[PDB]
């Protein structure tokens, strides 16, 4: 059957329609072990009040549209408590849960490619050795790209699509954990992805582990009045959080 | 001593060969090896995982997205033809792919593979396309009764939506080559419309199929060596 | 012939093994 | 094992049963690749297949066969002086350590994000004659961790290598050769890494922040010699031991540069293998 | 005899190897070992020892002895700061210490550590203060709350005298390079006035504080190779 | 033990158990540093630890990873003539066994008071070609204990070795490595010394009165040959089967001379390590 | 086995048994050869014969001892060039893979249909000095498979071996060897064929459709040198673990080309090994 | 290590020695060996199938086929003799021959070898020759009787059709040479009429006789060495 | 002595055996 | 491979051991 | 040190033996 | 390693014992 179900906090989702769900390299996320461990201070573990279902901003889905990235670590930088959680604390490790939400009718016909993948270095799309900017590599619940337009005195990245914005023939992308959303069988997308990195806990600051992608394959398509928005809406749930090397607090940028 | 005899190949040097030699720092102990949630041990793996296809191979299409789908049309006339790409997965279209990607870094290549293809089209949509894989032997066909006579799968565009077909191994050889070559042609592969594309009122009348292709059990490769698919006309800076 | 790591440290053997 | 790893037959592959027709309800031949797994159909499934007991092996498809290869990393270059010897920066080599820093072999591992292994390096000097005679032309090379003094110029005082390693090579003796376990302070290399040194808008993001080991620093310790030369020693790298983690696409665009992604070419429109067709209809 | 093949290796020399050479001096049987109290098995014993830090790093102290008491004072304001040092090991105040002159024989470092200070103020003296360590991740604090709020240890100056605050391990990596790295920045210790230095009548206001660093059995170190704390901008004579 | 041993983990450091909270009394925290004394305090004892199960072997921290490593203590040089063949002192070599002879190994001992070890010697020859042609240049290394005939020059009779050990090196074969047993009176090596020769207010003190154990002479047995040369014997040394006692802390002085501890430079002011603060308040 | 075996009597004739007068019916000697079939007869049979116990091995006539033999098949030369070093095509050597390239060897297997087999490679390489000192000539050889990058010139991208194999030789060190598994995608070597490309009125026809293993790219890697050079690079091959099938009749026509049968001479008279007789009744 | 002593051969290649190789190409699991009908193991058995001989080794008819036959005739006179060659395998006509050819391969033969020949003449047809092996000794006979006093086959020509004249082995040395040479000089071997070739009414009066010489299991050769039979005054081009 | 394929693949080895 | 201590003397060895 | 045939072949074999 | 008198002859030994 494909109706599902999720509880994560306080949080639930439902789904009437999906297209199974996915186990990022079939392994379940959770809690660090005393083996493989390092640190020696003993890990703060919200449990339910932080890994949680956190729903971002919304986005519209475009016979224009190119598509959207959001990375993981930094997308809950605001999200409340797991988001402060992060900035008091060096290190940081948590798996998601990632709920794509982009409903329209059974009269349109669109596909999107979703895909998480581990260590996302973009590429600078100017040629040289300067590497994609922090602060753009950084950009919240909002996300990146859209189809946008912006200063190109920035190490900005690569806009580019069909490389991957790595350089890496989309569609070879298939090798990342993903699916679709096949809006003539599919209403969503259920990614569920455990921690991946050679360390035990990273900086939730300066690293992401995982970059989200979500990419229009073939292009949204009614017959209706444009005056039909179809968004495209992304819920996240940090799942087995974990943190440590409590001090002072860093800030905001 | 032990009267011993030094042997051709003493003292040469083989970018392929397994003898050990002395470690500088000695005493070291590497970091403990955590534990990382997926780790490869084979590139069969890789290769039975269905990566998408290139095959609208056309014009400016070619450096954009849509150089993967391929729209499924009108079509006036009946029992017409859609596309074509041959087998020999070292051939653009295929070649790029995860598996012809790979391929190119052995010389010979066998057993069946599998090509997958899905329907973007519309839930109140219809269709039926017929897919055929003509071995190799002849040209690739000009009209569909001629290429229905070989492998074939008829594709019926329902609430499923993705057909998969398969390429069963046909050769003389065990083993093809997997660079250019008349002899180990492995053949074509090509799709027509069995009826048509129906849509009732007010859904858009052309949609997209993605297309896919992954290995099959049957596979496997050989004799590494250095790919085609890329040259670094470099070099490489700093 | 073989295993004979005529060398002490592990770094240092041939290719490994299989399984 | 002897046989099964001696005729290589370690990783055998299914063999193709047989089929007969199938009038049946479920259809194998149709999934929802949307759910992003992978069909699972067989040749059997699909048609009327026979029986063929296989006997193939993917022992060479093997992250060991696919990377345990040697291959050329870097080129080390020394264009003797005779004129001044010593002097700054001079008749001895030093380079950071790496990749990156050259393709083919580049490409290959890149292939997937974390990786691990102990290396068989080889080097290979060539020793080019400008001269009338190239008398006996010692050689010196060493390893620079960080943090460590790096030879300012020819002979400091850290070619003393009082803990240090120095491999010495004479013309004649056969190529020097050696090996090393797995350097990271990572349970892994990071083949990859999207992480920053800091804070600073002005901070480095790459694979690199994390692979701060070392240089080579050199030496063709002999003293002045009359006739020049002209040092090449090639430093070739081979992976024993290794394991990897979570797989990618392969590159399809020629970089430029390492430690970065970058492609974005000096003009040039950004180039791929993918080759142009007139139509779909013929292939 | 044995068909035997010489390995590219061969030959070489190697600062770093393990192999026997024929003894020159056949037969001799040297002196006996006669017992002698104290003889060492690992580094590591030296690193646990705590030898005293320069941490009056300043001007015209340095080359004296000065360079190593921390005078505590006055304090006008209340709730003022003493001093700071970073942790990274091999980082001049830390450096030229037994554990710092050492570790820069090696390339990693890891575990925790110890910070040790005693009084050299007086008995009916008085004193708490509080001293912090700010794991790596921000700016060493400029003030004290922002200091108080990770890792610390309020010191109560009293009849004992020394008071020792620890340094876990805080970390990514299971390991840390010896060499200055923006990455493997290990972070900051700094101490504040908790209260004051009180003194009752005819004693003096001012008074030091040494401090020390010992090891943690945590500590283990690898990778050795030459130091870094010691240019032998000679040569040397007769 | 292999596995142990090849696996490098030998000397395994403890784990970081787990804690908990301490409102209690007895406050390991506080010790009186005066009684000489290390303290004992752990994490766990501070903070509220977890549970780490440790893996770093203090294996490459060993007196023999430490002190086990070949080091240049020595560069024998030889200026040929072949004007004057022979004559006194000439084309032949002779050096005084030590070290103090040179630095980054001097150092790396002085750690300690005491030492005791046998020896990994390596001569690492580099003929220098000053000629159109080097031929065979044969050599021969010999050893020269007290009291000894020391060759006055290039062929006394004491090049015969009898009873002496000469190893030879001819052009193309390797390295002359060779061993040897601890070689002293004493039960140990005196790194260093608090005594002297006698009463005279003229005798030595250092560690030297201790350590006349040789010298060195050497010889190219060739003869006469036609274009010059000039050769560099460096000479290398390991310490095998390395014991030590009572350990000191390490020189930050540049030393001058051997010896001797003596630092005070010509005219500079005495130089050290240690670097500068503006002010403690920020480091 | 050992004494059988180094003694070499592992497969021994039978010996020649006694016999007696035959004034009897069967006539052995009487068969008719238009069965096709082969006679069997003996001296015993024909004759009266004595007893002969035999002692001779057939050893030395196995296909492994009549095909197990080193030959030529292969001359690579490289006439230098330092005026223009890379360019394209120069100073680098690139051959394909076979034999019908060189007669004598040639000769011998084509004495059967198919065959199979594993390998024994040695390169002899000889350096002919046209200069007054020869240097360091350093060398790489490596086999490209089909499809792979073949090196353009001398230092492609493809010289770095990252996957494939480069074996290296430097004067003095021995004659490279090495071998190999039997490369085929078919179950044994087609020493013959009579097919095609296709139907291609145009197509290719013979062992050919059947043999694009490779070729050579060769390099002599030391750079530029003074005193030029001529590199030969001979290449022998021996067939090791061998088994053949369908025996033919020898050769008897000096061939021109390989992977073709052709004999027809430019001109001249095709010329075979019999000789003219002047008469039956004298030999 | 081992004090070895490195041996006087050492070093050196031969065009015939058994030794190892490193392997280029490891992990490399070769085509399966299918099963083929007709594999040899030893030249032997080719050796003992018995090849045509060209003995009409005459003048115009040797580029030819006739080269091959050997036609019976009339015979005015009686008594009279037919043909000859001389039995030292490596010698035109004999040489070319399956067994020849390869002979050529090795030094030294042995054994006793096998001359069969056959009526390609008539039904109706008769004949009787005698047949006859002239050991070493002295000179090919002149004279059938001189000729009939050593070993000899009477031939009776009739409904069977193939005599097999065995060739014994005599010799001084248990073995021959190959290559030309007086003092292994095998001997001769020569045809006679016995009585006549009589044909009833219409029919031919000349007919042929085919001839052939497979081995003996008496048979063997050694030392191997190149061919005689074959001069490449090439080369071979492309 | 015999027997000892100091190298792992069989295609490297001495010339086969008889029977 | 190991204990061969293919030298007489005992100054004469690899790098001793740990316990 | 013996009955080492290295070598395959008989021809090749130290200088035989007394008896 | 030892008494592996790779040479036939006595007079080709090593440096006798000792007792
Ligand atoms: C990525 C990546 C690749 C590597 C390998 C490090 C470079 O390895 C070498 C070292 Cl540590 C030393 C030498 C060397 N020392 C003396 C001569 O060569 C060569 C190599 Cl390739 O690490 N991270
Ligand atoms: C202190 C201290 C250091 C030593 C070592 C003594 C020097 O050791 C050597 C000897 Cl005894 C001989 C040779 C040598 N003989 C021929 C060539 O070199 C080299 C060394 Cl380093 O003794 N006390
Ligand atoms: C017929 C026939 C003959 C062969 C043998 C193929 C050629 O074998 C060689 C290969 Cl694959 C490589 C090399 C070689 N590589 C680097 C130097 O020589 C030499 C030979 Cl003979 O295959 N089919």
């Amino acid at each position: 059957d494909r109706i599902m179900q999720i509880t994560r906090g306080d949080s639930t989702i439902s789904s009437d329609d999906v297209a199974n769900a996915v186990v990022g390299y079939g392994v379940w996320p959770h809690y660090l072990t005393p083996q493989d461990a390092t640190a020696i201070n003993k890990p703060t573990q919200p449990d339910t009040s932080s890994n949680r279902f956190y729903t971002l901003e919304s986005k519209h889905w475009n016979g224009s549209s190119k598509g959207w990235w959001w990375k993981l670590p930094d997308a809950l930088k605001d999200m409340g408590i797991f988001g402060e959680n992060m900035y008091y604390h060096f290190l940081g490790r948590s798996g998601y849960t990632v709920h794509v939400q982009c409903n329209a009718s059974k009269f349109h016909q669109g596909t999107l490619l979703v895909a998480m993948i581990p260590e996302h270095q973009l590429a600078s799309a100017k040629h040289g050795s300067v590497t994609a900017g922090y602060k753009l590599t950084h950009p919240g619940e909002a996300g990146r790209d859209v189809s946008q337009e912006r200063d190109a005195s920035l190490r900005q990245p690569s806009d580019d699509s069909w490389l991957n914005f790595d350089g890496t023939l989309l569609g070879n992308l298939l090798i990342f954990p993903h699916q679709f959303i096949n809006l003539r069988s599919n209403n969503s997308a259920t990614l569920i992805v455990p921690y991946v990195n050679a360390v035990p806990m990273d900086s939730m600051l300066r690293h992401n582990n995982w970059c989200l992608v979500i990419i229009p394959i073939s292009p949204l398509r009614s017959e209706t009045t444009s005056s039909n928005i179809v968004p495209i809406t992304v819920s996240i749930s940090p799942m087995c959080a974990e943190f440590s090397g409590a001090r002072a607090k860093n800030i905001k940028q | 001593g032990l009267p011993v005899y030094i042997t051709p190949g003493s003292g040469q040097f083989m970018t392929t060969d397994d003898m050990q030699s002395p470690c500088a720092l000695p005493w070291y102990h590497p970091t403990k090896e955590i534990s990382i949630p997926g780790e490869v041990k084979n590139l069969i793996e890789m290769c039975q995982v269905d990566t998408l296809i290139p095959v609208n191979n056309v014009g400016n299409n070619v450096g954009n997205v849509s150089m993967y789908t391929v729209q499924l049309g009108n079509q006036t006339g009946m029992a017409q033809k859609v596309f074509s790409i041959k087998v020999d997965i070292t051939s653009t279209p295929l070649a790029t792919t995860l598996i012809g990607e790979i391929a190119s870094y052995y010389t010979h290549w066998t057993g069946s593979l599998r090509f997958s293809f899905m329907f973007c089209g519309t839930a109140n949509t219809t269709l039926k396309l017929l897919l055929a894989y003509t071995p190799p032997g002849i040209d690739e066909p000009t009209t569909r009764k001629d290429a229905m006579l070989g492998t074939h799968v008829v594709w019926d565009v329902g609430l499923q939506s993705t057909i998969s077909l398969v390429v069963p191994w046909v050769s003389a050889s065990h083993f093809r080559l997997t660079a250019d070559n008349k002899y180990s042609m492995a053949g074509y592969i090509t799709c027509w419309y069995q009826t048509n594309l129906v849509v009732p009122p007010s859904t858009p009348q052309t949609a997209d199929m993605l297309c896919f292709v992954s290995a099959c059990k049957d596979f496997c490769l050989r004799m590494a060596r250095d790919t085609d698919l890329h040259i670094q006309s470099g070099p490489i800076e700093q | 012939y073989f295993n004979i790591n005529y060398f002490k440290d592990a770094a240092s053997s041939g290719a490994s093994r299989l399984d | 094992n002897y046989i099964d790893e001696v005729l290589n037959e370690v990783l055998v592959v299914p063999n193709i049963k047989e089929s007969h027709h199938t009038t049946s309800n479920s259809a194998p031949l149709l999934d929802a690749a949307e759910t992003g797994h992978t069909s699972n159909v067989q040749p059997e499934d699909a048609i009327e297949t026979r029986y063929v007991i296989t006997s193939q092996t993917r022992d060479e498809m093997s992250i060991e066969s696919f990377l345990g290869r040697s291959g050329c990393v870097h080129i080390s270059r020394i264009k003797v002086d005779y004129t001044d010897y010593n002097g700054q920066d001079i008749n001895f080599t030093k380079w950071k350590i790496t990749l990156q820093e050259m393709a083919q072999i580049r490409r290959k591992f890149e292939l997937f994000t974390y990786v691990r292994f102990d290396s068989e390096i080889t080097l290979v000097p060539c020793i080019a004659g400008r001269g009338d005679d190239i008398g006996h032309i010692v050689m010196q090379y060493m390893y620079v961790p960080p943090g460590a003094p790096i030879p300012s110029k020819r002979n400091d005082f850290s070619w003393q290598s009082g803990t240090n390693m120095s491999i010495f090579w004479q013309h004649g003796q056969p190529f020097p050769r050696f090996s090393i376990p797995f350097l990271s302070i990572a349970s892994a290399y990071y083949m990859f890494y999207d992480g920053y040194d800091g804070d600073n808008t002005s901070s480095k993001y790459g694979s690199v922040v994390t692979n701060d080991m070392g240089t080579i620093c050199s030496r063709i310790v002999t003293e002045k010699q009359k006739l020049s030369v002209v040092i090449t020693t090639h430093i070739y790298h081979k992976a024993k031991h290794t394991k990897a983690w979570c797989p990618r696409p392969p590159r399809a665009v020629p970089y430029t540069h390492s430690h970065v992604t970058n492609y974005m070419p000096e003009t040039g429109d950004v180039t791929t293998a993918i080759v142009r067709r007139n139509t779909i209809t013929t292939a």
